[PDB]
Protein backbone atom coordinates (compact mmCIF):
# COMPACT_ATOMS: atom_id res chain seq x y z
CA UNK A 1 0.00 0.00 0.00
CA UNK A 2 2.82 2.68 1.02
CA UNK A 3 6.29 1.72 0.81
CA UNK A 4 6.89 -1.76 -0.08
CA UNK A 5 5.32 -1.67 -3.49
CA UNK A 6 4.75 1.78 -6.26
CA UNK A 7 2.42 0.47 -8.83
CA UNK A 8 2.20 3.62 -10.33
CA UNK A 9 6.04 3.01 -11.01
CA UNK A 10 5.74 -0.39 -12.87
CA UNK A 11 3.07 1.35 -15.15
CA UNK A 12 5.06 3.96 -16.27
CA UNK A 13 7.84 1.36 -16.98
CA UNK A 14 5.68 -0.98 -19.08
CA UNK A 15 4.87 1.99 -21.06
CA UNK A 16 8.51 3.37 -21.13
CA UNK A 17 9.57 -0.14 -22.13
CA UNK A 18 6.66 -0.44 -24.81
CA UNK A 19 7.57 2.87 -26.72
CA UNK A 20 11.47 1.92 -26.90
CA UNK A 21 10.47 -1.19 -28.55
CA UNK A 22 8.32 0.50 -31.05
CA UNK A 23 10.98 3.19 -31.36
CA UNK A 24 13.66 0.46 -32.46
CA UNK A 25 10.99 -1.36 -34.93
CA UNK A 26 10.71 2.21 -36.61
CA UNK A 27 14.51 2.59 -36.61
CA UNK A 28 14.80 -1.21 -38.06
CA UNK A 29 12.15 -0.15 -41.09
CA UNK A 30 13.76 3.25 -41.62
CA UNK A 31 17.12 1.39 -41.87
CA UNK A 32 16.88 -1.68 -43.77
CA UNK A 33 14.46 0.60 -46.43
CA UNK A 34 11.63 -2.28 -46.12
CA UNK A 35 8.60 -2.62 -44.35
CA UNK A 36 8.41 -5.76 -44.02
CA UNK A 37 12.20 -7.75 -42.75
CA UNK A 38 10.56 -10.57 -40.98
CA UNK A 39 7.18 -13.19 -41.39
CA UNK A 40 5.71 -11.25 -38.18
CA UNK A 41 5.72 -8.04 -39.98
CA UNK A 42 3.11 -9.67 -42.18
CA UNK A 43 2.40 -13.16 -43.35
CA UNK A 44 0.40 -12.30 -46.47
CA UNK A 45 2.88 -9.92 -48.18
CA UNK A 46 5.89 -11.79 -47.69
CA UNK A 47 5.25 -14.84 -50.07
CA UNK A 48 4.06 -12.39 -52.44
CA UNK A 49 6.86 -10.26 -52.63
CA UNK A 50 9.09 -13.40 -53.18
CA UNK A 51 6.90 -14.50 -56.10
CA UNK A 52 7.33 -11.12 -57.58
CA UNK A 53 11.20 -10.91 -57.05
CA UNK A 54 11.40 -14.70 -58.85
CA UNK A 55 9.12 -12.99 -61.52
CA UNK A 56 10.89 -9.87 -62.07
CA UNK B 1 33.22 -7.99 -91.52
CA UNK B 2 29.55 -8.72 -91.27
CA UNK B 3 30.13 -11.39 -89.04
CA UNK B 4 32.60 -9.34 -86.53
CA UNK B 5 30.30 -6.56 -86.67
CA UNK B 6 27.38 -9.30 -85.47
CA UNK B 7 29.79 -10.90 -82.80
CA UNK B 8 30.96 -7.68 -81.01
CA UNK B 9 27.35 -6.85 -80.75
CA UNK B 10 26.31 -9.45 -79.09
CA UNK B 11 29.92 -9.08 -77.01
CA UNK B 12 28.85 -5.75 -75.76
CA UNK B 13 25.41 -6.40 -75.01
CA UNK B 14 26.56 -9.65 -72.81
CA UNK B 15 29.85 -7.82 -70.60
CA UNK B 16 29.41 -4.03 -71.37
CA UNK B 17 27.06 -2.23 -68.67
CA UNK B 18 24.56 0.73 -69.03
CA UNK B 19 25.29 4.07 -67.68
CA UNK B 20 21.96 4.78 -66.61
CA UNK B 21 21.06 2.13 -64.93
CA UNK B 22 24.20 1.95 -62.63
CA UNK B 23 24.05 5.78 -62.21
CA UNK B 24 20.61 5.01 -60.86
CA UNK B 25 21.35 2.05 -58.74
CA UNK B 26 24.39 4.37 -57.29
CA UNK B 27 22.28 7.40 -56.50
CA UNK B 28 19.60 4.99 -55.07
CA UNK B 29 22.86 3.48 -52.17
CA UNK B 30 23.93 6.81 -51.35
CA UNK B 31 20.73 8.21 -50.23
CA UNK B 32 20.17 4.57 -48.39
CA UNK B 33 23.95 5.13 -46.79
CA UNK B 34 22.95 8.54 -46.01
CA UNK B 35 19.49 7.75 -44.35
CA UNK B 36 21.61 4.23 -42.26
CA UNK B 37 23.76 6.86 -40.97
CA UNK B 38 21.44 9.10 -40.23
CA UNK B 39 19.14 6.44 -38.08
CA UNK B 40 22.48 5.26 -36.78
CA UNK B 41 23.38 9.09 -35.43
CA UNK B 42 19.90 8.41 -33.70
CA UNK B 43 20.42 4.66 -32.38
CA UNK B 44 23.06 5.99 -30.64
CA UNK B 45 21.73 9.03 -28.82
CA UNK B 46 18.38 7.00 -27.93
CA UNK B 47 19.76 5.49 -24.63
CA UNK B 48 20.10 8.62 -22.40
CA UNK B 49 18.45 7.29 -18.69
CA UNK B 50 20.88 9.04 -16.86
CA UNK B 51 18.24 11.22 -15.63
CA UNK B 52 16.98 8.37 -13.90
CA UNK B 53 19.41 8.32 -11.38
CA UNK B 54 20.77 12.09 -11.25
CA UNK B 55 18.81 15.30 -10.97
Amino acid sequence: MRIQHNIAALNTHRNLAANNAAASKNLEKLSSGFKINRAGDDAAGLAISEKMRGQI
Amino acid sequence: GTSAENLTAAESRIRDTDMAAEMMAFTKNNILTQAAQSMLAQANQQPQGVLQLLQ
